[PDB]
RNA sequence: UUGAGAGAUACAAUUUGGGAAGAAAUUCCCAGAGUGUGUUUCUUUUGCGUUUAACCUGAACAGUCUCAUCGUGGGCAUCUUGCGAUUC
């Protein structure tokens, strides 16, 4: 049971599960899409912050 | 005066105003991520998510008379927002002429052109001016003194309206004034050690400021007579007063009122005097004012309750000892949270809902348990306060005052 | 040149075959299908039936489900099976005539006149590099 | 419903089989 | 011109045009308008530059009427005669295809000069 | 009618602002206390406020014109639905090759 | 030889030596643009799936496809006769289709094949301002899209706003490289499909339709109210 | 369509017979076409009205 | 040994559903999902990723003259036996 939390905390919590050829994506909630503006792409932002945190400015 | 929190992986890289006169005030603001976020100042709440057609927004700017906004994409897009059609309604206008590289930083010269730092090392001016044959394309590009070592990307572009140039720093740590007509450079310092990530300037552009991750606020200055009539910057002035970075710098200036205001990586803000930047003083905020308090204690069990973003934790007086925590994550966004007195429910509260925990001490431990009420499931609350150990007075976001566990009459106020 | 234009004529001859031929067949599908439903349960179950009506003969293959002859066992399907290595042996010539084409259209673009210099590189693939230097 | 699903799976097929493959499908 | 869709600033103008030169000395471009519209023909043209440049641009506008059927892109510079002077040739080029090849020497450049200009489309 | 002078000038008013004699005629016709309107087009903001009318087209005028466009034929004119869906596309037969030239 | 029928009335699969897709006529005798005949006494016309979008999607499979035999339907991009000429067919002359168009070049040949069939009606103003032609029609049973244009979800919000009834159809074409290049098909039509039930549109399917076209999709939703 | 067709076809436009059977054997080409008929091509004379 | 997270990919039973046979027990066909045991794909992650490098370019082939093209003769059949492509 503490090899596997996560695994079926991810397994209940994810959706859009395969069936066959197909996929069965949810639709998302007004309650989130109206509370909240959306995440952060991190690719971008772990790219100026990786780029402000570079090795060629010896930061310490 | 208030506060707008967003919850788990919620940032915010820009975010401009716009007034115009006689109208409210309307507060824009770009997250990681594609869409713009207009925001409503009487709830806290976004009244608009804008989804810009274009990738992922880089940089955001108003222009001047505020009837349109520039987003900077990563896929090398200007996108232009219109902006009058009344405080919410938002309407895309005119995808400007591509490139390659995603645009770092925008500015307007006036309702005219749009100046825009690209990550290439490069500064594009397109024309944004409507009803001209040129409208969209990219009339000029500026190249800075590359890196030599690494990839060189221009952080920062203002437009200085006194004099007719462009101020640009980027991430060699040169600043550079251009010549907007001729699109060509005036003059180069090379005055930072490290990326100079925002600029800004007062009023009459007498004063460049400028600051970067190699924490120093240097000063650029035109104010003698000479310097005015031969256009000739000088490095004037330079303070050392941040501890990690500046990410952000801004300008005020009135009759009553001159200072540049400066906050980075290290949490706390900074205001220095514009015009007497080297020689005045400064005042380095506190990292936390506490005006939404985030700890109460409780005199029974000797125990206090404390809540970061999205998760609470409680621990007792004895030394000390943590004796339970709630890291909800259903929830997203955090916000004010009160206590029964006995100690024996929780109730936290965001703008979007809030819930209520029965509480038991189990010894060392405590036993958390949900107690359903789908009236406060839905409600939004600002304050919870606890009439009694059942009683509470609940404030909503949109300036309701109930009463459960129903409606206090309220009157209205001289707008 | 002449022979360079019956090489290029064959080629375009191809060209057509292969266009108006694969313009009359049938390619099946393969699209990521994507349904979206209601709260948890309707994506935990089957989709049941939802569009597909039976799981045996309708289900798997999109191009005609359903709602509710000359040897047909291998002989149309022999049939179809040819005519599409039809067009594909129709696309192993064109692309064999242009390959030969071009080879002959570098000779003959090497014979016309200018300073040129044989150009070798790492396998034997020469190329010919001509002089920066425009026409009088 | 036996006069009515079994002639439905009996059409289905008759008209699903003379589209089709199995061996011819890779191909 | 008003009807020559997308135009290019200066730096495309002067990447396109460079890589105009070293087509021209590796004889992979066919200069003129009835040549490239040969190769728009035969499917064996990478991209086309135009010349918004011609006193007539009718004479021009109808190749663009077969790039977007063969989804082939295509791009305008301002001079014809640097077009001709790009090209290599002494006379003004109103047009010019830049043939395909897979052994080339600058695929590179002619794959990231019609990357940049189908950005722009 | 099908007239196409008439036709072209109320679908020139109509892709413009909408102060076309027809709606003085409107305007001649609706005269009793300075009565309420529903523009359609926000844009027709001259005829819309011109002279003792109180416009209003915002947010809830599209709901319903919503619905007195999917009920037009069936009692507003004396007319059946072939015949609407065929002076509409005589209509737009004539706009198109007037924009469209030739 | 053998013509079976599919899930819409109006569209068919002529099997046989090709079994290839193929819609009706109401154009009496003639093709429109060398699409091939096929007679079984009654003509017929193939429609392709490379050189259309919608026949892609009927041929990756769309279940609810509102452009269905009883209706009428606005088609704000088809630029040409290719595929409105098979919305036609498949609607029959008991209704209408509403080809709105722009650019005023291949309108020409939009225009040409409306004076054949009186089930075309065309419309040549932009598909961003519907109020300019308000005064043609209203009240469609169900529009389709396959503008190119980088906002797609507010210029079919604007005109299923003003002319869609209530619970019909939307059928949208995206195209990936016209909105957002360089990020994968995958977040730019999950981007789409959330902008697009923003508004009162319920997503119903999405495919991807890539044996036909690259980076694209189809996206069906309901018009709620 | 025949504005989107190159010069050299509107020279050969009429003599394609001649211009296929020329080609698929190599051989040379015609070089009047349904162009032959024009007056300037009358007014020249010899292997100038080719040019 | 990517420290961690996610996708395909073999084996096993346990299964979910649509039809047909039966009194049920259950069978049969089909389409699927999930868990354990192997490969492998993608994103951070640290010693350091190489801190320079790659490519293009300036009048950069050619006296032992270089190259092209059409031919002629000869070798290799103990095989570069030679493609409308340079076999020496």
């Amino acid at each position: 049971i503490k090899t596997k939390k996560r695994k079926t905390l991810k397994n209940l919590r994810k959706d859009s599960v395969k069936r066959g050829k197909f996929r069965v994506q949810l639709l998302s909630t007004t309650q989130d899409s109206k509370t909240l503006p959306p995440k952060k792409e991190s690719s971008i932002i772990r790219s100026k912050d990786r780029w402000l945190n570079r090795k060629a400015l010896n930061k310490g | 005066e208030m506060v707008i929190e967003g919850g788990k992986d919620r940032s915010i890289e820009g975010l401009c105003w716009s007034n115009v006169n006689g109208e409210s005030l309307r507060l824009f603001s770009i997250g990681g991520s594609t869409v713009v976020t207009e925001w409503d100042l009487a709830t806290g709440l976004p009244l608009r998510n804008y989804d810009c057609n274009s990738g992922v927004i880089w940089s955001i700017s108003i222009n001047d008379s505020q009837d349109k906004l520039s987003v900077g994409c990563d896929n090398g897009t200007v996108v232009l927002i219109d902006i009058s059609g009344g405080p919410g309604v938002l309407e895309h206008d005119t995808i400007l002429m591509r490139q390659e590289a995603r645009v770092l930083t925008l500015a307007w010269k006036k309702d005219d052109f749009v100046i825009g730092g690209c990550s290439d090392g490069r500064i594009r001016i397109w024309s944004a001016q409507k009803n001209d044959e040129n409208m969209g394309r990219l009339l000029h590009t500026m190249k800075v003194d590359k890196a030599k070592k690494e990839s060189t990307l221009v952080w920062s572009v203002i437009y200085l309206p006194r004099t007719d140039q462009i101020a640009s720093g980027d991430s060699t740590g040169s600043i550079k004034f251009w010549d907007f007509q001729f699109a060509t450079l005036n003059q180069s310092f090379k005055a930072h050690d490290a990326d100079v990530l925002c600029l800004t300037t007062d009023t009459d552009n007498n004063y460049v400021f400028s600051a970067g991750v190699d924490r120093k606020i240097f000063q650029f200055s035109q104010n003698t007579n000479k310097s005015q009539k031969n256009n000739r910057w000088v490095n004037s002035s330079n303070r050392l007063l941040h501890g990690n970075d500046i990410r952000a710098i801004c300008a005020y200036q009135s009759k009553g009122a001159d200072f540049l205001v400066s906050g980075g990586v290290e949490k706390t803000l900074v205001i220095n005097s514009l015009t007497s930047f080297s020689n005045g003083n400064y005042r380095k905020m506190p990292t936390v004012e506490p005006y939404s308090k985030n700890v109460l204690v409780n005199k029974e069990q000797r125990l206090v309750v404390s809540w970061s973003e999205s998760t609470v934790k409680i621990w007792t007086m004895g030394n000390y000892k943590l004796v339970c925590k709630l890291t909800l994550k259903d929830d997203q966004n955090i916000s004010t949270c009160s206590l029964s007195p006995d100690g024996q429910v929780l109730v936290v509260g965001r703008p979007s809902t809030t819930k209520v925990f029965h509480l038991q001490p189990v010894g060392n431990k405590l036993k958390v348990t949900k107690l359903d009420n789908d009236l406060l499931l839905r409600t939004s609350t600002k304050l919870v306060k606890f009439i009694d150990n059942s009683k509470i007075v609940i404030c909503s976001c949109e300036d309701d005052v109930f009463i459960v566990d129903q409606e206090v009459e309220l009157l209205e106020v001289t707008s | 040149t002449q022979d360079s234009n019956y090489v290029r004529t064959l080629r375009q001859i191809e060209l057509k075959k292969l266009e108006k031929g694969a313009k009359q067949l049938m390619f099946k599908s393969s699209g990521n299908h994507t349904i979206f439903v209601d709260s948890r349960e309707k994506m935990n179950e089957f989709t049941p039936e939802k569009f597909f009506n039976t799981t045996s003969e309708m289900v798997n293959r999109s191009e005609n489900r359903l709602t509710k002859s000359i040897m047909p066992k291998e002989s149309l399907d022999k049939k179809k099976l040819k005519k599409f290595k039809q067009v594909k042996q129709h696309l192993q010539r064109e692309t064999q005539l242009k390959q030969v084409q071009q080879r002959m259209d570098a000779q003959r673009e090497l014979l016309k006149k200018g300073s040129k210099k044989k150009i070798v590189d790492s396998s034997g693939k020469i190329s010919f590099k001509w002089k920066k230097q425009r026409k009088r | 419903r036996k006069y009515l699903n079994k002639l439905i799976k009996r059409n289905s097929q008759n008209l699903r089989s003379w589209d089709l493959e199995e061996e011819v499908r890779d191909e | 011109n008003p009807k020559a869709f997308p135009l290019a600033d200066a730096a495309l103008t002067q990447q396109i045009l460079d890589v105009v030169q070293q087509a021209a000395n590796l004889r992979q471009l066919k200069k003129g308008a009835n040549e490239a519209t040969k190769t728009l023909n035969r499917g064996i043209s990478e991209f086309i530059i135009m010349a918004a440049d011609c006193e007539p641009i009718e004479i021009l506008l109808h190749l663009p009427l077969l790039c977007e059927d063969k989804n082939v892109p295509y791009v305008f510079v301002p001079s014809r005669v640097a077009l001709g002077r790009a090209c290599g040739v002494s006379r003004p080029v109103i047009a010019a295809s830049i043939t395909t090849n897979d052994a080339s020497a600058i695929k590179t450049q002619i794959y990231a000069v019609k990357d940049k200009i189908e950005t722009l489309l | 009618a099908a007239n196409a002078l008439e036709e072209a000038n109320s679908i020139i008013e109509g892709k413009v602002s909408s102060q076309l004699e027809k709606l003085l005629e409107e305007i001649k016709k609706d005269k009793k206390s300075t009565l309420i309107v529903s523009e359609t087009k926000l844009a027709n903001a001259i005829n819309k406020l011109g002279l003792n009318f109180n416009v209003v087209s915002d947010a809830v005028t599209l709901d319903i014109y919503r619905a007195i466009k999917e009920y037009l034929p069936e009692l507003l004119p004396g007319m059946s639905d072939n015949d609407l869906s065929k002076m509409s596309l005589g209509l737009a037969h004539s706009i198109g090759r007037h924009k469209l030239k030739f | 030889v053998v013509i079976e029928p599919h899930r819409h009335a109006g569209v068919y699969i002529a099997r046989g030596k090709e079994d290839l897709l193929v819609t009706k006529n109401m154009a009496p005798g003639e093709s429109v643009y060398g699409e091939k005949r096929i007679s079984v006494k009654v003509e017929y016309r193939v429609w392709n799936p490379f050189r259309s979008k919608l026949a892609a999607g009927i041929m990756g499979g769309l279940d609810e496809l509102f452009i269905a035999p009883g209706k009428k339907v606005l088609y704000l991009g088809a630029a040409s006769g290719t595929s409105v000429s098979h919305v036609s067919d498949v609607v029959g002359p008991e209704g209408v289709v509403y080809a709105v168009e722009f650019s005023h070049r291949p309108g020409r040949e939009l225009i040409s094949m409306a004076k054949k069939r009186p089930n075309i009606i065309p419309i040549i103003e932009d598909a961003r301002h519907p109020q300019k032609y308000r005064m043609l029609i209203g009240m469609v049973d169900c529009v389709f899209a396959d503008v190119a244009q980088p906002d797609q979800a507010r210029i079919i919000a604007l005109n299923s706003h003003m002319f869609l009834k209530d619970q019909g159809g939307v059928v949208i074409s995206i195209k990936a490289n016209c909105i957002d290049s360089t990020v994968d098909a995958e977040t730019v039509f999950a981007r789409e499909v959330q902008k697009l039930r923003e508004e009162r549109i319920k997503p119903l399917e999405q495919l991807t339709l890539e044996p036909y076209e690259r980076d694209h999709c189809i996206v069906v939703g309901r018009y709620m109210r | 369509s025949l504005a989107k067709s190159p010069a050299s076809t509107i020279q050969i436009l009429g003599a394609e017979k001649a211009l296929f059977r020329a080609l698929k054997t190599k051989h040379d080409t015609p070089k009047y076409g349904l162009l032959y008929h024009a007056s300037l091509v009358g007014q020249a004379t010899g292997k100038n009205k080719g040019k």
